[PDB]
């Protein structure tokens, strides 16, 4: 019983902020066998849904660590801290150092994409048949 | 020295005035051990006798197809090519700089959908004595390339255009790609041994085809149109998963929409053009579709 | 594929608008800086607009006389360049500089494109 | 194709100067290269030195290292040899070929000549 | 269970007219795209169209643009093929096919996961 067009509001919503963030080792995936396509959605939803869970409260406790917090300073109206709003607001409606440590936020934001995009077609297309 | 494929091996030369190259120690491919004689490509001239042949290469003269004998019969080829480097940067002769998107772009890739399957393409001035050797993985041996073919001939400048398909076998188009894929090219021209790599995620060489079937629906307002149109054929499939996103644009204003039709203002002798993209990642848009008005 | 223009010739004292065209997309939500090229020398951070408009960043040497400045969906950034000077002749480009880091000082790993000369005749 | 016409040979005292020119109708490629070889009566046609259309460090026997120097002109599309302190052992058939294969003193690896210029230095 | 059943073959007059369908059980139409293809005896299998059942966007090849329509009743699961102006060259089995998911609607027939056993469709001059 997931709010699929809520869902599907916010996962949208996460790529436009993922990608203002930046346009364009370590982190969890969805994989092959997490069930995210068309007929895993159908048969147990279940399975990709705790996977997408997963992942959101994996990229939170990252955009709330040092990593983004540190130096560098982001600037106030940074897309970074509406980013790391709306995967809460996700992950919860689905279960309610100097430098130049950059170059580890990029490889984050990069990552963060790619997951969302995933994310917002398992919404997308739950939305539309389920 | 190093293999590039049975009886063909690469020779790494650092090229400036004063010589003095690599001291090459080259092996026949023979149980025999006796009585072998060496020579090079189109002259009779013994270079050594014996199982090795040791060879100092300094320039492209030195290099060449070299061949054991013994008893009046050829035992195996060794052809030695040169990977030549001059300032401390290789020959890049054969590709043509694209120089777009940025400056050193030999290899252009592109996917069309999630399917696993893409597209790679160069271009190159060379007409003759020209071999493109192409493949492809995933970190890993995911990915099976099809022949380098020529694709297309453009004139004044006499450019060719080579292109390859690629597939990987084990696709998952619902994953998120985690390891970018690796294209690899070899191409030799004459005697000259060069390299280009491509790396990236189909996910960023996605660029869609044009939206289809582009219709006009007159309203009760003159000059006010109904805009439609449907996803590309070639698309991933569900769309209910695989969503698009298109531009609208009336060219003689603009406007954004997920739906597959807009509403807009004809001028007459105008047109309206619509191109889609991926909706969940910046990838590229497609060419333009276009209706009169 | 932010475009730069604006451009020009002008006399010391003199001013300059520049303008970057974004297509094919929105500027909204997007921290934009403009850098500067003279001849022979390095790339240098001149100006930087945060993503809502509220926090800008200027380069020492341009303070008081450059202003920054975004464009409500015209999907461009200026720069207003007043009381122009010899040391200000350079090829200014435009460029997404997330969290203005490289106007700001920090460096980042670049660019893309072609730039408008700015030329004030000594 | 490309043709290449060397001039500027001819009867020169031992100890003169002269100045070899080759002119190219065009480049095939645009790493292409003309290389300079000599013929002279008895001996084997040997490699002088050679330069690329677009540029960079030359190529030369050790035989010939400067006293002979390989020049170009792009505007021209002509290789110049200047040759200093002619000794009457140059005396030979000047010719100029043209190479995709730089740097190459194998005359297998020019795919056009010349026709020739003969120098002959009388001591 | 996943089983694609094929019916309307039949002998057709050249510039006669056929309709053919494409019963899908079990998996349900708006998860996946059905492709039609046709094989001619002693040659290859050739796509024909294909559908996104959830869109009604439709692909024609080249050789039957024109003259075929692709239609599907999601309701009844099944997947129509209306055939006009039939000829001797459009002899074949015509096989429903589903698409894997990623694949375009003009997928090749190794893109296709699930096959009916065929229809018999004959043109006879
Ligand atoms: C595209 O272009 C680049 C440049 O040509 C290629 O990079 C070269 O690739 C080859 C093949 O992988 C490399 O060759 C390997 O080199 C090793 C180096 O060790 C020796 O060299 C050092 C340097 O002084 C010595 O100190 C040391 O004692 C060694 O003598 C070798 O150990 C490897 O040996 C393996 O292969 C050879 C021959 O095939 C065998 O004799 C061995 O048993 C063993 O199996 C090997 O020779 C070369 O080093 C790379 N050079 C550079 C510049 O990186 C790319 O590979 C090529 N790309 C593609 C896609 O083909």
């Amino acid at each position: 019983s997931p709010a699929w067009t809520q869902c599907q509001q916010l996962s949208q919503k996460l790529c436009t902020l993922a990608w203002s963030a930046h346009p364009l080792n370590d982190v969890p995936h969805i994989q092959c066998g997490d069930g995210c396509d068309p007929q895993g959605l159908r048969d147990n939803s279940q399975f990709c849904l705790q996977r997408i869970h997963q992942g959101l409260i994996f990229y939170e406790k990252l955009l709330g660590s040092d990593i983004f917090t540190g130096e560098p300073s982001l600037l106030p109206d940074s897309p970074v801290g509406q980013l790391h709003a709306s995967l809460l607001g996700l992950s919860q409606l689905l279960q309610p150092q100097p430098w130049q440590r950059l170059l580890l936020r990029f490889k984050i934001l990069r990552s963060l994409q790619a997951f969302v995009a995933v994310a917002a077609r398992v919404f997308a297309h739950g939305a539309a048949t389920l | 020295i190093w293999e590039l494929k049975k009886d063909v091996y690469v020779v790494e030369l650092d090229w400036y005035p004063d010589a003095p190259g690599e001291m090459v120690v080259l092996t026949c491919d023979t149980p025999e051990e006796d009585g072998i004689t060496w020579t090079l490509d189109q002259s009779s001239e013994v270079l050594g006798s014996g199982k090795t042949l040791t060879i100092q290469v300094k320039e492209f003269g030195d290099a060449g197809q070299y061949t054991c004998h013994k008893g009046g019969e050829v035992l195996s080829h060794s052809l030695l090519l040169l990977h030549k480097k001059e300032d401390g940067i290789w020959s890049t002769d054969i590709l043509k700089d694209q120089k777009e998107p940025k400056n050193k772009t030999f290899l252009r890739c592109e996917a069309k959908n999630y399917s696993g399957r893409f597209t790679c393409w160069w271009l190159t001035t060379i007409s003759t004595d020209l071999t493109f050797s192409v493949k492809s993985s995933r970190g890993p041996q995911g990915v099976t390339c099809g022949a380098a073919t020529l694709s297309a001939e453009r004139v004044r400048n006499k450019e060719y255009e080579y292109s390859v398909e690629c597939q990987e076998d084990s696709a998952c188009p619902a994953a998120e790609e985690s390891l970018p894929i690796e294209v690899m090219v070899d191409a030799v021209h004459k005697l000259k041994y060069e390299n280009y790599t491509s790396s990236f995620f189909i996910r960023d060489i996605i660029k869609p085809d044009p939206p289809k079937n582009l219709q006009l629906k007159p309203l009760k307002n003159s000059r006010q149109v109904e805009v439609s149109w449907e996803y590309p054929d070639t698309w991933s499939t569900p769309h209910s998963y695989f969503s698009l996103t298109f531009c609208v644009q009336v060219q003689g204003d603009r406007v954004f929409t997920d739906k597959t039709s807009a509403t807009v203002i004809c001028r007459k002798n105008a047109s309206i053009s619509v191109r889609a993209q991926d909706r969940y990642y910046s990838s590229s848009w497609s060419e333009w579709a276009s209706v009169p008005c | 594929q932010l475009v730069e223009s604006g451009g020009g010739l002008v006399q010391p004292g003199g001013s300059l608008r520049l303008s970057c065209a974004a297509s094919g997309f929105t500027l909204d939500y997007l921290a934009i800086g403009w850098f500067r090229q003279a001849p022979g020398k390095e790339r240098e951070g001149v100006s930087c607009v945060s993503s809502s408009g509220q926090y800008t960043y200027y380069a020492d040497s341009v303070k008081g006389r450059f202003t920054i400045s975004r464009d409500n969906a015209e999907s461009t950034v200026y720069l207003q360049m007043n009381s122009l000077k010899p040391e200000d002749t350079a090829v200014y480009y435009c460029a997404t500089d997330p969290e203005c880091y490289r106007v700001r000082g920090y460096y980042n790993g670049d660019y893309w494109g072609q730039g408008t000369q700015v030329t004030v005749s000594s | 194709e490309v043709q290449l016409v060397e001039s500027g040979g001819g009867l020169v005292q031992a100890g003169g100067s002269l100045r070899l020119s080759c002119a190219a109708s065009g480049r095939t490629f645009s790493w292409s290269a003309v290389g300079w070889f000599r013929q002279a009566p008895g001996k084997e046609r040997e490699f002088v030195a050679a330069i690329r259309w677009s540029g960079g460090s030359p190529y030369y026997a050790d035989s010939v290292k400067d006293r002979f120097t390989i020049s170009r002109d792009n505007a021209k599309n002509t290789v110049y040899l200047q040759m200093n302190s002619l000794r009457p052992e140059d005396t030979a058939v000047y010719l100029c070929g043209e190479t995709s294969l730089f740097p190459t003193s194998r005359g297998s690896h020019y795919d056009t000549w010349g026709q020739g210029t003969q120098v002959t230095v009388s001591s | 269970e996943v089983q694609l059943v094929e019916s309307g073959g039949g002998l057709v007059q050249p510039g006669g007219s056929l309709r053919l369908s494409c019963a899908a059980s079990g998996f349900t139409l708006d998860d996946y795209a059905i492709a039609w293809f046709r094989q001619a005896p002693g040659k290859e299998r050739e796509g024909v169209s294909g559908i996104d059942s959830g869109d009604g966007s439709a692909y024609y090849a080249d050789s039957v643009k024109g003259r075929f329509t692709i239609s599907s009743d999601n309701a009844k699961n099944t997947v129509y093929l209306q055939m006009n102006s039939l000829r001797p060259e459009d002899t074949a089995v015509y096989y429903c096919a589903r698409v894997r998911t990623g694949w375009g609607l003009n997928a090749p027939d190794y893109a296709m996961d699930y096959w009916g056993k065929g229809t018999l469709v004959t043109v006879s001059s």
